[PDB]
């Protein structure tokens, strides 16, 4: 992915996750737990369901058109009723080929977009309270229970009332 | 470096889904890469029965379309009828008088588009000649007949005199006019049947005319017969006249067939007609139209995928799969 | 923080993007409608409601078709030696001469049209034996009866019609192409009275091609005091190349040959005025703006033109994501 | 956005700024400031500026074509010029519509771009003398006039001068 | 310093990069490119791959019907017909209506294997010649046509009959003569007015002689238009005619091909090339190519455009 | 680019880098020095290499077909012909012109992504004990010969050896 975070500093995907595509897991004295991030989940399923109408008109009829099997040599007429009809299908096949090609590159693209920016919404949050340990974890330098996980979780996290207990921690 | 992680410290790690078995998609950047989920867009299996519940559908059976329309004894049963879609099997056949139409092909083009056979009689008046020829290659029956829509006409007593008649469209649709000539196996025949030893047919209306000149000679035997007719059309517009000239060889009209324009069309095909329900069909039978492309067939019929090479195309719907360990 | 008043030692810098308060709707690939700050219409759908005759040279046919004008229609006098880009036909336009019939009549108008020119040379013929300018109470020249100022009609002189014969090579370094003509009378009197022979018959060649026509006796429908036609033929000959003609009766001659260029140019159907504009794309609809890529006013254009397109409106966001305050 | 910076960690646009399309707006001891980057702003006008031109030309001259229009019911041959104009429309028509989604969806993306880019020159010029407060907001640690904000606007300021000051007051 | 490292990262360039268009940019330049577009052809087509057939002075039609400077084409079969814009004939003038259709029927099917029949023609004079027409410096003919005249003083009405019994189609070429005046026509055929009727259970064709003058060619005043008909498996070629009729000699086999015929002046000679243009074999390496919309074989798409260069490189910034 | 890394915060791209696209240059104790990154360069080719393949299909066979030059002139059934092949040439030159630019749009910034990958790669490996110059360069805050230089390069870099250090030389 061209963020690398999906395969790329996140190691692997969570198998026992199936409440939403992206979330959190954590540890504190409290234990450890999973919960899903559904803001991030809804970005990206907006974004691929049913994203083929966004481009492709929805399926209309036809009727009477032009003869496309011949059981006789005719020649000349019968030689442009089939070049016609062999160019149509050929255009509208590389354009099959080529849509589904572009549109798989943007579901890859997309997906590892959220992925990194919930990330990154989450360092922001957290401000000089912690660490970045790699592999898509935070180090947290402050006691943290599952109420204030909860707060980092629905964007609610003060880092003010913890960062003199944090700044402790993290430089002695 | 202490094993137990402190009270004054917490953990925060952020992930993705992943399933067990994943499924191979293309993208721009990889010939195969594993996403969580993915779609098929292609269409490959048809029903193998064509659905009668959304169109009209008319089983041709042992008939083609020009063979029920002429009146050829054996299609009489599709008197008058009308369809979205006419199935013309392959095991049809002809069983009336020998004929061909140039450019056949325009004239079932036509007559299929129109999606009707409704057929109106009108009196034409054929002073001093012979009505209602027939031919024992064109049994109605026990008796000997000709296709139910057209005029065989010759020589009473002695003469054929020149016909002159004409049949003005006072009415607010396109008349279609089904006539023809007949083509003599020998100048012996021609003299005997119509007199004159050069046939003529002259069908005209305001601005347009075709002029047709009948053939003669040995022809292979058809049904025991080695004349033949030529099959020709004409459309007359509202406001506008038909006039019909001849000394010889005509295969009258009786009337006119209603002309529409309509949705309907002809398909080939020895699929089996069945109740089920498809607003999209092919020679295979009828298909499922939720894809967006379909591989069975490049001749369709309705509300249809369009028709692509590849059999399969699938459309990545989830993330890329990253199984855990 | 708090503090109401900020310190001195200490600064905020805030990075951000600009915002309209009425912003306009989108699509993309992620988003059905998503605002931006700024958008195009890249679909032209209004048209100038007239033709600009100022960037292609554009030539009214008012009540002339261009056939007629070629065949020197007595009301088509005044297209004499034109020339165009673009020849535009009306629907009101009528003929108004002895009537006639051209098989394949869209080929020829075509032909002409894309020639771009109406250059005509008059050509020396022998007509030994015959009567020439045969004129017609249909075709009202002035006060006099007359007839295609392009075309030649011969009858019998004295007691016969000998059988013609004439020669005419083409000693440019230009195609060229000669129109002509056969006659179809009513009735056997008339045939006898204009030709003497019971058939006529034209045979037109050149070293690599041949054109034979008969006439069919007959009545047409009246038109204009007239129930004979006409039938109008051409012949193109290369360079090189010679033109031969012979006729025992009917022949409706040449007089000349009309220039062929390979043009850039054509004819269209419309009804809308011709006015002072600039204008380098021509539909049915009027002359259109070229500035859009797309449009969807007609599918018959002419000159420089946006591609016509199903789709009545399409959006280009010029802008970023418009999140307003 | 897949850079999550416009309508994203930026809260919103500035209605205000009239005179660029990314820009600063400050607050100091001389008081309340705002100026436009042309720089970013730039780039991002000469890529959105008719981006059609480079895939599709502006007008093709076409001259004589094929009728398009029919008065009579002629059949076989009417039929094939109905439907390879009707093939023609429909692939012009999936064209367009494919081009513009792309067209607009590539907009999005180098526009948000140019957005997080532009914050990221800033961070990587401000080093240790300043913290991200989310909201694409920096609290800058020291005295800081109208000159020393020029000096980060136009890529000269040094942060060797302020750390000091700056890592004193971010730690107390 | 000891107490500290320098670590950059950075990637690499070329002091000579090419130009590419993307999306975003008119032009930019990348480290590596490549083209796209063939548009130099070998100047000559190669005759390895597919079997090529240069017709010299004849054209297809020509060396099916047997014009005299054709015959070393008897019996010949091709992947693609070269015809030289310089092609003549030079046998009895004559005019084929349909003459495209019939030639593309034949280019298509690749063959000119050709059948002799047995036709008894009762009562009338065979393999009649002309000095259009000539061969060894005689006096000849079409050398798969007969052309029949009057015997004595008779031409009896001809009637002939000859069944398909093969798995194939049989395609018939026969013709009718145009005699240059009434005289003529009396003097060849003994009836003032001729006729030729050739059908099938499925079809039938009748025509009528034109007795006139035509422009004179090697000698001839008069003119012969030829015609085609198929026979299919089953079914039965009757030909019936009291005048004019230049017949059949057997027939030809018509298949199923992947052949074509194609117009080119090039020279022919052996090379590797698996696609065939008007201007000589091409390269199909590229995608695209530029050289003629007229292609035969595996072959690139033909596109408006000279160049297209494709990006194979990252962006090229080259140093300070 | 859409990163910023090529022509961006990365001044320049290096002529003297002839083993890889992407590499490491550094000075230490020992001196200078310079490396190329494998697993970019690779993900970079890997990606490039033979990328019309994905859409483009591999060349197929055309025998006969419909006549596109004419000596006569005939009208309307030539006019088709000539049509329908101008129509057929002018979407394909669109395709062509379209998957160019598309193409070399993806591959400008699919290796601008790589760049903006190593470089993130390499700051969170750093942690605390560095910081961003700008310029695409680390200052390590920490004595760091060859060896230590080393274990970043194959990523086994562990930063909690050097923390004090670092952090000590930081502030
Ligand atoms: C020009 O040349 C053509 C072709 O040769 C001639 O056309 C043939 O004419 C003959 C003469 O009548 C036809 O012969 C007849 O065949 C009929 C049909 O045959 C069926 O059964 C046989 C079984 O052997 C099959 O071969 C065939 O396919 C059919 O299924 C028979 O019914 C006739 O038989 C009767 O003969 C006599 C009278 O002739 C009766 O008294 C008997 O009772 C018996 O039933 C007859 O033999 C032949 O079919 C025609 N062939 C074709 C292809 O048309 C033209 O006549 C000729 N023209 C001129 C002017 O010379
Ligand atoms: C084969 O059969 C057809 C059809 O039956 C015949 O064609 C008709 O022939 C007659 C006689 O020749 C034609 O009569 C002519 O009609 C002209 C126009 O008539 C229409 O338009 C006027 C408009 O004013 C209406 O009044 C009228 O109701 C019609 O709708 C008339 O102008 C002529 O009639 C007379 O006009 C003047 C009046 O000032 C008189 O002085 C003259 O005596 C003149 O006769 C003219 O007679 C009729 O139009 C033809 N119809 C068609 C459709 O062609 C063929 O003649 C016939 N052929 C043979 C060989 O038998
Ligand atoms: C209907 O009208 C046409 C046209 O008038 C007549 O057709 C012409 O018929 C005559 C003979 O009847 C033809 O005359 C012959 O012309 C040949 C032309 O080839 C030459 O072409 C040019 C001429 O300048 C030169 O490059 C060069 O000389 C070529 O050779 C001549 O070659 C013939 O000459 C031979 O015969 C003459 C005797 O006349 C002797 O001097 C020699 O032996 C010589 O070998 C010959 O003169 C003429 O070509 C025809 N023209 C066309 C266009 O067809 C029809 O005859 C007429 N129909 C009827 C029924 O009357
Ligand atoms: C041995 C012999 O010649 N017998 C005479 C009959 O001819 C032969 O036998 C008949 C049964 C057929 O097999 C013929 O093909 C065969 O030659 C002859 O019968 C008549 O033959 C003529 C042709 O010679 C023709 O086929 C007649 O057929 C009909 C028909 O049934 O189709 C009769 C129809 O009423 C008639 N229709 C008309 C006039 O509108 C048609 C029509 O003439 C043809 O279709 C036109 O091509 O033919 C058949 O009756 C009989 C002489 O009349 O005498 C036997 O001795
Ligand atoms: C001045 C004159 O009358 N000269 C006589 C010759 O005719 C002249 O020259 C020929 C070449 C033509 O150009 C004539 O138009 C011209 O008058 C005459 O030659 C013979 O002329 C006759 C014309 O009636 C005819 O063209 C002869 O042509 C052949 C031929 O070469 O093809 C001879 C073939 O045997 C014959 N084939 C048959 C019978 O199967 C053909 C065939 O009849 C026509 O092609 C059918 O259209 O014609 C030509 O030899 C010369 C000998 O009589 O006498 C001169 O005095
Ligand atoms: C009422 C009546 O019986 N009047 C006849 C009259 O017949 C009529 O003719 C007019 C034109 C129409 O109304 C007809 O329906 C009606 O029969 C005689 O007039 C002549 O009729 C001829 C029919 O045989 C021709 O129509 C002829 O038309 C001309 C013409 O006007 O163009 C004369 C012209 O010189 C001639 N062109 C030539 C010789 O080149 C031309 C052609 O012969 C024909 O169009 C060829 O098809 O026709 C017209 O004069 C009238 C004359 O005797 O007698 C009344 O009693
Ligand atoms: C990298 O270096 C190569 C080789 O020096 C450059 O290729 C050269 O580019 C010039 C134009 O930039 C070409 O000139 C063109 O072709 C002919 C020259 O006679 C002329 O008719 C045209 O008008 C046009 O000027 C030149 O042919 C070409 N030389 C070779 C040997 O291929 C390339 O441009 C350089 N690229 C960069 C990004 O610096
Ligand atoms: C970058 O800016 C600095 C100072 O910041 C200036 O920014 C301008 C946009 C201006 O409108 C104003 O906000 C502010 O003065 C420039 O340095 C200054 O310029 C001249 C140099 O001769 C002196 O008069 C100042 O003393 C000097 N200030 C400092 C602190 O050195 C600097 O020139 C400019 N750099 C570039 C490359 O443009
Ligand atoms: C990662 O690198 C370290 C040290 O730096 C090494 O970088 C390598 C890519 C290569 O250039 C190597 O020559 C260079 O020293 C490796 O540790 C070293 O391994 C070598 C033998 O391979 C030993 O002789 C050294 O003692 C040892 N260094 C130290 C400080 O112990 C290390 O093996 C390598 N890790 C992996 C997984 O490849
Ligand atoms: C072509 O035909 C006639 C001329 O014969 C024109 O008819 C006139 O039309 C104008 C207004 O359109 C009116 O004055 C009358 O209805 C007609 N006058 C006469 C004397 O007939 C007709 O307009 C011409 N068509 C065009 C497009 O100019
Ligand atoms: C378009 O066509 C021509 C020039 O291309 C012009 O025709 C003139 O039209 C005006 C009507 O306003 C007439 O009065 C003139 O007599 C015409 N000029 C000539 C030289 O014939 C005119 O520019 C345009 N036609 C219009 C406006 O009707
Ligand atoms: C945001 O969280 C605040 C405190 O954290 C809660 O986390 C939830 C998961 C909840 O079930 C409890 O465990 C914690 O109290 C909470 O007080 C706020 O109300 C939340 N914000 C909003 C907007 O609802
Ligand atoms: C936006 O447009 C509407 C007019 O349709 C108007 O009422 C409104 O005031 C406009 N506002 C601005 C800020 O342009």
């Amino acid at each position: 992915g061209i963020f690398g975070a999906i395969a790329g500093f996140i190691e692997n995907g969570w198998e026992g996750m199936v409440d939403g595509w992206y979330g959190f897991r954590y540890q504190n004295s409290e234990g450890t737990g999973q919960a899903a991030d559904l803001k991030s989940t809804q970005t990206a399923i907006d974004q691929i369901n049913e994203k083929l109408n966004r481009v492709i008109e929805r399926t209309n009829e036809k009727f009477h058109q032009i003869e496309k099997e011949f059981s006789e040599v005719e020649g000349r007429i019968q030689d442009l009723e089939k070049y016609v009809e062999d160019t149509k299908i050929d255009l509208w096949s590389y354009n099959a080929e080529l849509l589904v090609a572009l549109e798989n590159q943007h579901t890859i693209d997309l997906t590892d977009a959220e992925m990194n920016k919930l990330f990154e919404k989450t360092r922001r949050q957290l401000r000089e309270n912690a660490e970045d340990m790699g592999g898509g974890c935070f180090k947290i330098y402050h006691k943290c229970d599952n109420a204030c996980i909860g707060s980092i979780r629905n964007g609610t996290y003060d880092h003010y009332i913890y960062r003199d207990e944090a700044l402790n921690n993290r430089f002695q | 470096q202490n094993p137990i992680s402190n009270n004054n410290t917490a953990t925060l790690c952020l992930g993705h889904h992943a399933v067990a078995n994943g499924t191979l998609v293309k993208t721009i950047s990889d010939d195969q890469i594993e996403v969580t989920n993915a779609t098929e867009l292609v269409q490959s299996i048809s029903m193998g029965k064509i659905c009668n519940n959304s169109y009209r559908i008319l089983d041709g059976r042992n008939c083609t379309l020009i063979d029920a329309m002429l009146g050829d004894p054996h299609c009489d049963v599709f008197q008058y009828e009308n369809w979205d879609l006419f199935i013309e099997r392959s095991s049809a056949f002809s069983n009336c008088y020998p004929y061909d139409i140039p450019d056949y092909a325009s004239l079932r083009s036509i007559v299929a588009s129109s999606g009707t056979l409704e057929f109106t009689a009108e009196g034409f008046t054929w002073t001093g000649v012979t009505q209602n020829g027939r031919s024992g290659a064109c049994k109605r029956g026990s008796a000997d007949s000709f296709f139910s829509r057209l005029n065989w006409l010759t020589k009473s007593g002695n003469s054929y005199p020149t016909l002159n008649v004409t049949m003005p469209n006072n009415k607010n649709f396109d008349k279609l006019y089904i006539w023809g000539i007949h083509h003599p196996s020998s100048n012996q025949e021609q003299t005997k049947l119509y007199i004159q030893e050069s046939g003529r047919v002259t069908v005209s209306t305001k601005r347009s005319q075709q002029t047709i000149i009948p053939n003669i000679g040995s022809r292979p035997w058809v049904r025991g017969q080695s004349g033949r007719i030529s099959i020709y059309w004409t459309i007359v517009k509202p406001g506008d006249i038909l006039m019909i000239n001849s000394n010889g060889n005509l295969v009258a009209p009786r009337g006119y067939f209603k002309l529409k324009t309509g949705k309907s069309s002809v398909m080939r095909s020895d699929v089996p007609i069945d109740i089920c329900v498809s607003e999209c069909i092919t020679p295979n039978g009828s298909i499922s139209n939720e894809k967006p492309f379909q591989n069975v067939n490049k001749v369709t019929y309705g509300k249809c995928p369009k028709y692509i090479r590849q059999n399969t195309l699938k459309l990545a719907t989830g993330m890329r799969n990253v199984p855990e360990k």
